[PDB]
């Protein structure tokens, strides 16, 4: 029935087909530029040419889904588009961009060795995405062939708006950024291996950006000898950040919280509310039609025994505005507490949003914090 | 923090079950010596027994006296010393975490992390949250939400129906619309009474020998849907229909249908009828009023 | 209940109503043609009781 | 149902739940067999006196320290000053039993340890609690002991048990003569358990495999009806009334208890509760009322701080029924190491959480008619140590703060000039100055045009090396018009095209048609919050529009060259696999 | 456009599992409408 | 129509021994607020009567 | 979803009944007036006579009748029940409140004493 030992050709066809399918969804539904597609044929072309410059009938390829997302991010980053990894994580964990299947339920029957090579390694959630984009960035070289500078300043904007920080922190963190780097940010972390143990927890540019962001808030707020930032407004900031409200975004972050590996975030789904659960089942019947894989009609009637079944909630800049106002009353050692709880909530949001670990993040901001103390002392 | 209504994500839990029951075999084997594979796990788990209406237990009498200490330090480590190395062989084939689990359960320590707590796949973790919210809402009397949870859940292609008591009490307390708890139950029996392991304790079962909970509960609860009345010859028409002879409880249901229909020579025949089925209900494991009370109602009838 | 009466056409009461029969009270307004239709509304009889009686009078 | 229509479909009752009342009381993966804290009321003197509610609490460095002190009760349940003792062993359960009221209100208190098994007496007067150390036995056996039950000191060590007795007051120590075993080679988990039954002088012995009754002053032993096919015995505690038994299996609350003078099993049906968690435990509280006698079952865990509660009732026809389930939560990270109990329901207990020396009194009522963060992983990241690493941070903070002042005073005048003829001159010579540099870079893109190895022309997307020309303007709409007429100007083909609006879509999460409305929305948000929000918002929309400001490699006709040429060097039928427009 | 509303007369079409009702009125009664097709007759 | 319990497409056939033509086909929708799909239809047949032997005048 | 008129043509085509809502004002009087409750009850759909003061064709001109799919000079006087046009037919009962003198054999058979 199914191919033997040269279903490399069919494998790469379901893979490439799934890629162009995703591109279709992001130019169409995300209003990308048509140039992206060509940038994708070039990158997928380079690594296709590199795996078909490889001999063995033993396949040795890993075209996991992380490779799809890896060349999408790679191409997007060459094109300097202000999309970041967290956009991709959100997009795929909310079933909008089709992902979590081989040729989703509707196709082809392949050797179960390759269906496993697809379904396996599916998760991006421990930094697998950063590691796979750096791995691809070795597989074909970032430096001469492409421009692997991240879209830094839009990430800063994304970040300040993602909190409710006043726009001064964009320039604050932008400045600490310039202070340690002078704004030079790469994509490879590659020396093909598994092995690494120092220097290289922190050289995916983004993670360092978040690290500078956190640091900035901590330093800045704990050394406003001016007293520009009230002992209270740090609390009011924490509370306007904490109040679970139903916008497209936060609903999304809940949807990502559901498939994040570590507690607490699943205790976070515990502390959600009937409308969150409802819009959840909604997204379940919508985007888990993107499912995977006599008595049959007996189960069509059997399930058809129980029913399958002025705009209320607000937009993003609406919520953003209203918490910006919820703090609009702007104009002693236990304020360090307020600094800490704000930093830890911000951290939480970053951990679920950028699919990394608690320990990963704090490793990075620890390392690069000592990397600022060292070039400051 | 609640049970999940999904088959547990697999590999490592199964190979750990291997290591566990395999070592169990070697220790208990050498233990019987000193007193003188899915299938290895299978035989292993196998040879072992697998004023109000209290379905009483089996209390303490006719059970054998004693034992006096079998196991000193030296004697136990005698039994333990060899099967642990035999274990050293396939431990080399399993994974390092699995090997650690084997080391710790074999020391006697109990693992920190549940199967759920270490589980990992998108769809299954989402089903876990779905089912959880079902159970939570049903606990919270939120029959509306809970109903949405149930419908969205049964939609998913992975869920066979344990969840039926959820919908029985669900549509029961719902009263809202949909062809109701009775309809669901009699559906359950009509679809799953004909040819047409891990997961299974008694509250969901197969129809070789007793499917219990749902059947007896639609039975009684339907007789209470006659408490709505004062339908009966219907209920005992389809209690008449099935052969599953080890019941008697449907004999008392039958005789109760005749006492309820007895509330002129027709009423006589109904009273002689209940008089008959109470003894052909002494057939089996007895449901007893003093039953001279049953007869005393029957003499209040004989008036 | 009134619909049932119109639909099936029988007199149901514990009273007779002082009438000698239990059925034949309504009839279809046959529209076979107009001449038949109009006739229905100008028709009168004594009732099924006096129909089985074997005199000519 | 069962009795309602055995008599001749909703419930008994309407729907009521759980509330809290909280208070502080006192301050101090593979897990094992332990549980260590008690409080119970007795009076020693019994020269016609009363009982005193006492705590046996536990003090830890290594868990060496046992502490006994009194509790004075009230609606506000506090303590009075502390009384103490140590042992060299790591300490496990404190237990102080009390035989039910066939007889008397009982004496003093026992503990199990790392080696030892000790039992103390006590006398007390005038707010002091003086205890005396009824003597240890380190072991006969070199075996740890699972459970103590209670005048009879009963021990269980993993798979063998002993009935023993305690000395009288002073200074001879504890002996035994009746012994046994329930050893089972094929149960690896170490916990076994002894608690007896009916006070009949007959015991219960447990392992996660089975439940064995032992009538121990005759010779008698029984394995009661289930074994270990589908669930583990998870815990058991004697629901306080002598003839009453509460057992947690997996997915079942079991109410054993005699309904015959001889010992029992109850299969009077039961409720079920839903995990794989090994760490579950249970305890009951018992409230009294006229028409019933009801029991609240707390099943708790070491994984999640939630408490799982069910309720039963004893209408003494030995009638038992069940109502419906309820569960409450508990706070940050950690989980219960101890839950201990003592037209509405009040049920009150104490909890101690994993790795928190605090002991919290709780109370629960029916209706309503009447983070301090030390996350050592992040604080170690935020507080950094040495004084020069304090004034270091402050130094950097000042550097940037005065820098920001430079930004404000700098841009201010640039804001003064809007729609001026000066800013017009600047937008002209700016726009087409940049156009000249752009053409130059396009020529040096013609010289290297035939690379055909890549398709990313070097260091492209820029203002292209004139940097001061960016900043100086300060009017978003005339700048958007500059860019629209620059894109218009370089419409001479083989040049990049990229539509911003469709990308600001990603920024504000709604359709952002104009480069201006972007500035509006940000400006509303920040005008709520900062002075010179117009200056910053303008400086940041300028910074964004620059960070994105496209000028990538020569356009779509240039990439396809390298597209096909790399699609050449590849061997022939990967080239056959390379496939556009799937379906 | 196979069908016609019996109340408002709006011409309209249906699909697989569609609202058997007028998309304007909400009247649930529809008249069929009929399409170029060969029927043959003898003129007698 | 398609029958689900049969997984087959079945067919109501014309029964008169006298041939006819289709005149009106009415879709009788249901009330109780929409949602329900088509279940009831009325078909009106037209039968030619060139006057035959045995017809009465 | 607010009410709309139903004309008899619809009833004919749906093959149901042409009916209006029958309402009764129920008086429920406790203790001879001490406390009396009122409630208006929906007592079903009462078939209505065509062209009567409870029919929607009442007072319509020929032109309007035609626009409502009725015969131009629709007479009415009948009911529509399950698509069938049913008339309660006229009965020729006796004569009200007049004492007739009767000679009838049947009267003699109520007893030997009866004439
Ligand atoms: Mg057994
Ligand atoms: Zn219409």
């Amino acid at each position: 029935k199914l191919i033997g030992h040269e279903a490399k050709l069919l494998f790469l066809k379901s893979f490439q087909f799934i890629l162009k399918r995703q591109i279709r969804w992001l130019i169409t539904e995300m209003r990308f530029p048509k140039e992206f597609e060509h940038v994708a044929k070039i990158i997928w072309l380079k690594i296709l040419k590199t795996i078909n410059d490889q001999p063995q009938e033993e396949l040795k390829l890993q075209l996991h889904m992380t490779s799809t997302i890896s060349i999408l991010y790679l191409a997007s980053t060459h094109l300097s588009l202000p999309v970041y990894t967290c956009d991709y994580i959100k997009w795929i964990c909310t079933a909008k961009m089709p992902y979590f299947q081989a040729s989703e339920i509707l196709r082809i029957q392949l050797p179960n060795y390759y269906v496993s090579i697809l379904e396996g390694s599916i998760s991006p959630f421990n930094g697998q995405l950063y590691n796979k984009i750096a791995l691809t960035c070795g597989m074909i070289h970032f430096k001469e062939f492409f421009n692997s500078e991240i879209s830094c300043q839009g990430l800063l904007l994304k970040l300040v708006m993602q909190c409710a920080l006043p726009p001064e922190f964009y320039f604050y963190t932008k400045q600490v950024i310039e202070f340690e780097e002078t704004d030079i940010r790469n994509l490879t972390l590659w020396e093909r291996t598994d092995e690494r143990h120092t220097g290289r927890v922190s050289n995916h540019a983004e993670l360092r950006v978040l690290s500078y962001f956190m640091l900035t808030i901590n330093w800045m707020l704990s050394f406003d000898r001016d007293r520009q930032y009230p002992l209270k407004w740090i609390l009011s900031l924490t509370e306007s950040l904490t109040q679970r409200t139903t916008t497209s975004e936060s609903i999304g972050r809940n949807i990502v919280k559901v498939v994040y590996p570590d507690k607490p975030t699943s205790s976070d789904y515990f502390q959600w509310s009937e409308e969150e659960t409802l819009e959840f089942l909604k997204w379940m019947e919508k985007q888990f039609l993107p499912t995977q894989t006599d008595q049959k009609i007996a189960r069509r009637k059997l399930y058809k025994i129980f029913p399958l079944d002025s705009t209320h909630q607000l937009t993003f800049i609406e919520d953003l505005q209203e918490r910006y106002a919820k703090q609009t009353p702007f104009f002693p050692p236990a304020r360090k507490e307020a600094i800490g709880r704000l930093l830890t909530h911000i951290a939480s949001q970053l951990l679920v949003d950028f699919a990394i670990s608690k320990e990963q993040l704090k490793d990075c901001i620890s390392r690069i914090k000592n990397a600022c103390l060292h070039r400051m002392n | 923090m609640f049970e999940v209504p999904i088959t547990l994500t697999n590999r490592k839990f199964a190979q750990r079950r291997k290591l566990k029951y395999q070592y169990i075999n070697y220790i208990s084997r050498r233990f019987d010596r000193i007193s003188k594979q899915q299938k290895k796990r299978r035989r292993e788990r196998h040879w072992r027994s697998v004023s109000f209406e209290i379905w009483r237990t089996v209390s303490s009498q006719n059970k054998q006296p004693i034992n006096k200490q079998k196991m000193t330090y030296h004697n136990f480590k005698k039994i333990e010393k060899i099967p642990l190395r035999k274990m050293e062989i396939p431990l080399l084939h399993c994974t390092k975490e699995n090997k650690l689990y084997f080391q710790s359960i074999s020391r006697g320590l109990e693992p920190l992390k549940t199967s759920t707590s270490e589980v990992r796949n998108y769809r299954t973790r989402h089903i876990v949250t779905l089912t959880d919210l079902l159970h939570l809402n049903v606990s919270r009397h939120n029959w509306s939400l809970a109903y949405k949870i149930f419908a969205t859940l049964i939609r998913i292609p992975g869920v066979q129906i344990k969840s039926l008591w959820g919908i029985g009490v669900e549509i029961l307390d719902n009263l809202s619309n949909s062809s109701s708890g009775l309809d669901f139950l009699q559906w359950m029996c009509q679809i799953y009474s004909s040819k047409s392991r891990s997961i299974v304790p008694p509250f969901q079962t197969g129809s070789r020998t007793h499917t219990a909970k749902f059947a007896i509960t639609y039975l009684w609860s339907s007789l209470i849907n006659c408490q709505k009345s004062m339908l009966i010859d219907k209920i005992s028409e389809w209690v008449l229909t099935p052969p599953f002879m080890e019941d008697a409880e449907v004999w008392f249901i039958y005789a109760s249908c005749h006492l309820l229909k007895a509330d002129i020579n027709q009423v006589i025949k109904h009273i002689h009828y209940v008089r008959t089925f109470l003894k052909i209900c002494l057939d089996k494991g007895g449901f007893a009023v003093p039953s001279r009370l049953i007869e005393n109602q029957l003499k209040s009838f004989e008036s | 209940k009134m619909q049932y009466f119109l639909s099936t056409g029988n007199l149901v009461s514990q009273s007779g109503l002082d009438l000698q029969q239990v059925s034949g009270y309504t009839v279809v307004a046959e529209k076979i043609n107009f001449y038949r239709f109009i006739s229905h509304f100008r028709m009168v009889h004594r009732g099924s009781f006096f129909a089985q009686l074997k005199t000519t009078t | 149902v069962q009795g309602a229509s055995l008599y001749c479909t909703l419930a008994e009752d309407a729907l009521d739940l759980h509330i809290v009342v909280k208070s502080l009381l006192c301050d101090t993966s593979q897990y094992i067999q332990t549980a260590s804290d008690l409080r119970n009321y007795r009076d020693g003197t019994e020269i016609i006196a009363y009982a005193s509610g006492k705590t046996g609490s536990v003090l830890n460095i290594a868990v060496l320290t046992r502490q006994n002190t009194l509790h004075l009760n009230r609606h506000n349940n506090v303590t009075s000053i502390e009384l103490h003792s140590p042992i060299k062993s790591i300490k496990i359960p404190g237990a102080s039993e009390s035989i039910g009221r066939r007889s008397n209100l009982v004496g003093i208190i026992t503990e199990n340890s790392f080696q030892i098994f000790r039992i103390e007496s006590v006398h007390s007067r005038s707010c002091d609690v003086m205890v005396s150390s009824s003597e240890p036995l380190y072991f006969v056996e070199i075996d740890d002991l699972q459970v103590v039950d209670f005048q009879f000191a009963i021990i269980d060590i993993k798979g063998n048990w002993s009935i023993g007795r305690i000395p009288k007051n002073f200074n001879n120590q504890l002996i035994d003569n009746l012994h046994g075993t329930i050893f089972d080679p094929e149960e690896l988990s170490s916990w076994k358990r002894i608690e007896w039954f009916s006070h009949f002088q007959k015991i219960l012995v447990f392992d996660r495999s089975k439940m064995i009754e032992i009538d121990f002053m005759n010779n008698w032993q029984t394995e009661v009806v289930q074994a270990k096919a589908w669930s583990n015995i998870r815990d058991y505690k004697r629901i306080d009334d002598k003839n009453g038994i509460l057992l947690t299996s997996r997915e079942i609350i079991i109410v054993g208890a005699s309904e015959s003078n001889d010992p029992v099993r109850r299969i009077s049906w039961k409720h079920d509760l839903d995990p794989d968690d090994t760490t579950l435990r249970i305890t009951v509280q018992k409230v009294k009322k006229p028409d019933h006698i009801l029991l609240v079952a707390f099943v708790y865990s070491m994984r999640h701080k939630r408490i799982y509660m069910h309720v039963f009732s004893h209408r003494k026809a030995n009638l038992f029924q069940s109502l419906g389930c309820s569960t409450v939560l508990e706070i940050p990270g950690g989980t219960p190491t101890g839950i201990e109990t003592i037209f509405e329901l009040v049920v009150d207990f104490l909890v101690k959480l994993r790795n928190s020396s605090e002991v919290y009194y709780y109370a629960l009522s029916n209706t309503q008619n009447s983070i301090i963060v030390d996350h050592p992983e992040w604080a170690s990241l935020f507080n950094n140590a040495d004084e020069r690493e304090k004034e270091s941070i402050g130094a950097l903070v000042s550097q940037i703060k005065l820098k920001e002042r430079e930004r404000i005073s700098r841009v201010q005048n640039l804001i003064e000039h809007e729609n001026s003829h000066d800013e017009d001159k600047y937008l002209q010579d700016l726009g087409y100055r940049l156009s000249i540099a752009t053409n130059e870079l396009l020529e040096s893109w013609q010289k290297t045009k035939d690379e055909s190895i890549l398709s990313g022309s070097l260091s492209h997307s820029k203002l292209k090396n004139l940097l001061e020309n960016s900043d100086s303007f300060a009017s978003i709409p005339e700048f958007s018009s500059l860019l629209d007429q620059f894109f218009q100007y370089y419409q001479d083909q083989d040049v990049t095209f990229i539509g911003f609006e469709k990308l600001l879509h990603l920024f504000l999460h709604e359709d952002v048609p104009g480069l201006d409305i972007f500035y509006n929305k940000l400006l509303q948000c920040w005008v709520l919050v900062s002075p010179q929000a117009e200056l910053l918002t303008k400086e940041i929309v300028k910074d964004i529009i620059w960070s994105l400001a496209r000028l990538e490699k020569p356009s779509l006709f240039e990439p396809i060259q390298n597209e096909i040429s790399r699609s050449l060097s590849g061997p022939y039928q990967d080239i056959i696999s390379s496939w556009d427009m799937d379906d | 456009l196979k069908y016609i509303c019996a109340e408002c007369s709006s011409k309209l079409s249906l699909s697989r599992t569609d609202a058997v009702r007028c998309k304007d009125c909400g009247h649930r009664i529809l008249l069929k409408a009929r399409t170029k097709r060969l029927v043959q007759f003898e003129a007698r | 129509y398609f029958d689900d319990t049969l997984n087959k497409t079945k067919i109501k056939t014309y029964h008169s021994s006298e041939p006819a033509y289709i005149e009106e086909v009415n879709l009788i929708g249901d009330e109780s607020n929409k949602f329900q799909e088509l279940q009831t239809v009325s078909i009106k047949y037209r039968i030619r009567r060139t006057p035959q032997i045995g017809d009465k005048f | 979803a607010v009410e709309r008129k139903v004309y008899p043509s619809e009833s004919r085509q749906r093959l149901t009944s042409y009916r209006g809502k029958l309402l009764l004002k129920l008086k429920w009087s406790v203790n001879n007036g001490e406390e009396n409750l009122f409630e208006v009850r929906d007592c079903g759909g009462l078939p209505v006579m065509l062209q009567s003061n409870r029919c929607h064709l009442n007072k319509m001109s020929p032109y309007e009748l035609v626009q409502h799919k009725e015969e131009s000079d629709e007479i009415g006087g009948y009911f529509i029940v399950n698509g069938i046009e049913k008339l309660i037919r006229m009965l020729i009962v006796q004569r009200r409140n007049h004492p007739m003198a009767i000679i009838r054999p049947s009267f003699a058979n109520r007893g030997a004493s009866y004439s």
